[PDB]
This record gives structure tokens, sequence and C-alpha cells, in this order.
């Protein structure tokens, strides 16, 4: 007995063709006589044939990548669903080759290739687990299959091998994770798959790409205000974590830990955790640094952070005053000038207390000096600043003194209504119950048509909020109780004219 | 309205969407003889 028959007739041919086919150094085994010897060993019942047809495949895909029909393809399928781990290997290797071709990838998936695919990462093989999983993240650099993906159910078997102790399986899985988190739809998925806690877990990994990929995963999840509601809910342990990784060896960690909590920072309760789990003496070095990327993403979350009122003590007493004044200095970044401009106005306008330290900062000055040759957008910013300035009256004559309207009245000129409406308001408050007007009289008519320009200018503007400033102005300066000023008003002609007309 | 005086800035956010012995042999085996 012992299987007394031997091998089918067909299958004997199969094998003869085939191995003068892998013996010949030329051959397209994708289309014919080679394509119909391989199916014809996939479909033999001797595991032996089976083992062949699969190594077969893996080397010959591994020497021809190309765009295949659908008959190499089904083939390799059947062989991923054996109960072999020599052919599932092999088979998985050489979906993997066929994987880094684009139009494979569309194909493959669109074949339903994504089962085998996953119940191969649920088995205990490691190396088939290696080739799936590495297999799985080829597929996914197609946007279009990474949303089928992500509702699949692979995203089960890709958080537990996250957890593997090969670091390979490990890299794999935690980088095919991240790449699923460039939709609010799959980073839903993600997150209703149970990784967040996996990929929390990990940036405590020894590896530095592992919690690179898992830094940058839970960043995009944390874009989500929904997101951001679990995370405080079942996360305590993410805001300490990440504040450890700002002291990362790879700049790279440190980057994304950043541009994590700036994530993070959007909402009130982290701007206030990050400040109590000690988040502020990192990112006022951070803003110090010759790294462009770690000045990008510190200074954008310390702007975040700065928006809660609580938080302005703690950054004024941390010592961002200078440092954010210096981040000025990057005149070839609107995105560094802007959010350090932002975080000063947010400071200014949470709280008066510090408003000496704030001038002693060079704050003003420097704002006085980019606000003519600075881009729009930063003279948004900087407008805004000195509109909220020019609310306290415990400050409004040092501001005059330090020669703000040289900044203010240039400003009035702008064609955007943000920079001029911003400058008009600041202007209109610091002509307001101020008890010197000498400032204000010395740029009656001084630089740009001085302030005497700025009415006329505004008394004629189509923009009634515009109009509005300005005739506000002037009952500031007729209560002034000053002679000068008033008769500055009252003897002017075009200034009277300007009101009635 | 008079809140609108109090409404906080917007914050700024984003994500990083950067993308991240032979069977010869074996076939060998079944070759079969004929004169």
């Amino acid at each position: 007995e012992a299987s007394v028959s031997p091998i089918a007739d067909n299958e004997r041919e199969a094998v003869t063709l085939l191995l003068g086919y892998l013996e010949d150094k030329d051959l397209d085994f994708y289309s014919g006589g080679p394509l119909k010897a391989l199916t014809t060993l996939v479909y033999s019942d001797n595991l032996n044939l089976q083992r062949s047809a699969a190594l077969a495949f893996a080397e010959i895909t591994e020497k021809y990548v190309r765009q295949v029909s659908r008959e190499v393809l089904e083939p390799i399928l059947i062989l991923l669903q054996s109960q072999d781990p020599q052919i599932q290997v092999a088979a998985c290797a050489a979906l993997g080759n066929l994987a880094v071709n684009n139009e494979n990838k569309l194909l493959i998936v669109e074949m339903g290739g994504l089962e085998p695919l996953i119940n191969q990462m649920m088995g205990d093989n490691v190396e088939v687990q290696c080739n799936a999983v590495g297999c799985i993240t080829n597929l996914a650099t197609r946007d279009d299959n990474k949303h089928k993906i992500a509702t699949s159910g692979a995203l089960i078997p890709l958080t537990k091998l996250a957890k593997s102790k090969h670091i390979r399986v490990q890299r794999n899985a935690t980088g095919a994770l991240l790449n699923m988190t460039h939709s609010e739809e799959n980073r839903k998925e993600l997150v209703n798959a149970g990784a967040v806690p996996v990929l929390v877990s990990l940036l405590s990994s020894t590896d530095p790409d592992v919690q690179y990929y898992c830094t940058t995963a839970l960043s995009n999840i944390a874009v989500d205000e929904a997101n951001r509601k679990k995370l405080a809910q079942t996360e305590p342990r993410l805001v300490s974590k990440l504040v450890s990784l700002m002291d990362s060896p790879s700049s790279r960690v440190k980057c994304q830990a950043t541009l994590a909590l700036r994530n993070l920072a959007s909402d009130t309760s982290y701007q206030l955790e990050i400040v109590r789990a000690g988040g502020l003496p990192h990112l006022v070095k951070l803003i110090q640094s010759d790294s462009i990327p770690l000045v990008l993403a510190s200074v954008a979350c310390i702007r975040n952070i700065s928006i809660h009122p609580l938080n302005e003590g703690l950054i004024v007493d941390a010592g961002f005053l200078k440092p954010l004044v210096r981040l000025l200095d990057y005149k070839d970044s609107e995105e560094i000038q802007c959010h350090a401009v932002s975080t000063l106005r947010n400071l200014a306008a949470s709280s008066e207390k510090n408003r000496k330290e704030f001038f002693e900062s060079g704050a003003v000055e420097k704002c006085k000096e980019l606000a003519l040759d600075s881009p729009v957008s930063v003279q948004s910013e900087i407008s805004a600043c000195f509109a909220i300035l020019a609310l306290a009256d415990v400050s409004k004559l040092d501001l005059l003194e330090a020669n703000i309207l040289d900044a203010l009245i240039p400003m009035t000129f702008s064609q955007n209504q943000e920079v001029s409406g911003n400058a008009a308001a600041a202007l209109a408050n610091l002509c307001s119950r101020v008890n010197n007007y000498t400032k204000i009289i010395e740029a009656w008519d001084r630089p740009n048509e001085g302030i005497r320009g700025f009415l006329i200018r505004f008394l004629k503007s189509d923009y009634a909020t515009f109009e509005h400033i300005a005739l506000w102005t002037i009952l500031q300066l007729l209560e002034s109780h000053n002679d000068k000023v008033e008769d500055l008003v009252k003897n002017d002609d075009d200034i009277i004219n300007g009101v009635r007309k | 309205s008079s809140a609108s005086f109090f409404r906080p800035s917007n914050p700024t956010f984003g994500t990083s969407i950067s993308n991240v012995s032979s069977s010869k042999a074996l076939l060998s085996s079944f070759i079969a003889r004929s004169d």
C-alpha cells in the first residue's frame, strides 16, 4: 500500500514543463505555459507539488515584478489558505513581491486578498506573520485600499502584532497602523479596533522606529475632537509619556511628541494638563533650538497652551517672553513668526499683571520693526496684539513713548481689513482717556499723514465700522480737556467737512 | 454678543500624512525516467 499509485499524468507533465521553464536563462511566467503548469500543481492534492508551485511563485516574482492578471493571483490566493506553513510562507512572499507594484495593490484587494492575509497575521508562525504584515503595509500605500483595509477587520491583527517581541513584526505592524491615521474615518476605525492602548504603551518602546511610528500615529489620532475626548477618558498616562519623549535622543521623536501635545493642546483641559505635567521647561528650550522642525512644533504647541487664561502666569514665569521675541528673527518663516506673535498676544490678552516684563522683553520694539516689513499674516498678528495692548489704561503712555504710532499709522493704510482695522482700533484706544497727548500731537502730521490723515481717510471709508472708529476717536480728543488737542479737531476744515459730509 | 470680546483664538493643529534550497530541487524529485 503506502500510496501505490503515482502522480497524475497531467501533473507529471506540469512538473517537467515548469522545471524546464525555471532552468531557462531568458520567458513570460505570467501568461501561458508556465502559468498553466503552476496552476496545475496548485490544484494537485499532493502537498509537495503545492510546495513546488509556491516556491516557484516566490522565486519568479522576486525576479519579475509586473502588473499581472487575475489568473496569476488566483492560484497564489489559493495557496495562502493552506494549512502547510511552508506553502503559506512562500505564497505570501510571492504576493508581497507582486504587491510592490501599484496596480497589483488594487487587484489583490479587489480579489479578496486581504482575507487570507488577516488570518495569517492571527496565526502563531512568526515568519508568515512577518510576510503577511509586510504585504499588508505594502498594500496600504494606496489611499484607495486604506479605507477597506481599515474596515476589513485587519486592524485587530495589526494591533495584536504591534505587541510582538520580534522587531521586524512590530515595526511593520506599527507602520501599518500609522498608515491608517490619514483620514478621520480611518482614525475612527483604528480607535474602535482597540489600537490606542497598544500605541500608548509602545511610546515606551526601546526601538526608535517603533516609538516614532506610535508617536506619529497618536498625534494624528489626537487631531480629532472625538478622539481627544476618549483619550482624556481612557489614557491617563498619555501626556506624561509624551512629555518624557521631549527628552528623546532622536530629534525626529522629540518633534512628533511635541506635535502630538500641540494637537492635544486644542482642548482647554489638555492645555492645563500639559502644564501640570511639566511641559513648559521642555518647550522653552525647544523654541530656542537650531532645528527648524523643533522650533515649528514647540512654538505651535505653546501657542495653543497660551490660549488658557490660567496658564499666562506660569508661561511668563517659565521665561518664555524673551525667547518668543527672539523667534521674530525667523524672517523667512511666516509660520514661526505668526505663532510667536499670537502667543505674545494671548499672554497680553489674559492678564495685565506681567505687562512690565512684557515691555522689558523687547516685544513692542521688535513688533514695531516687523510691522511694516513682514507678510500680511504677520501684520495681522502684530496689529491685533497692538490692539490688545492698547486696551489697558495702565500701559497706554508707555506704548506711546515707545513710538507705537510710528507702526500704527502706516498700518492703517493696509489693503487688508484685519491689519487696517486692528491698527485703527489700537490708535483709537490710545487717544482715549490718557493724561498726556504729547505723542499724539507729535504724530498729528508726522509718519504717514500721522493721525490727521488717518481721521480724514477713515471718515471717508465705505466701511461703517471704520467711519465709526474715526468719529469715536474725534470724540476722545474733544473730551481730552486739552485746549491744544481740541483745537486740532475744531480748527481743521478738512476734518470738519469729513465729519459733516 | 458682548461675549464676542472673550472668544478664544482657534488652536493650530496638523497631521503627518507621510507614508511608511529551491523549487527546482523539489521539482526534480518528481521527474520520471523513460526510454
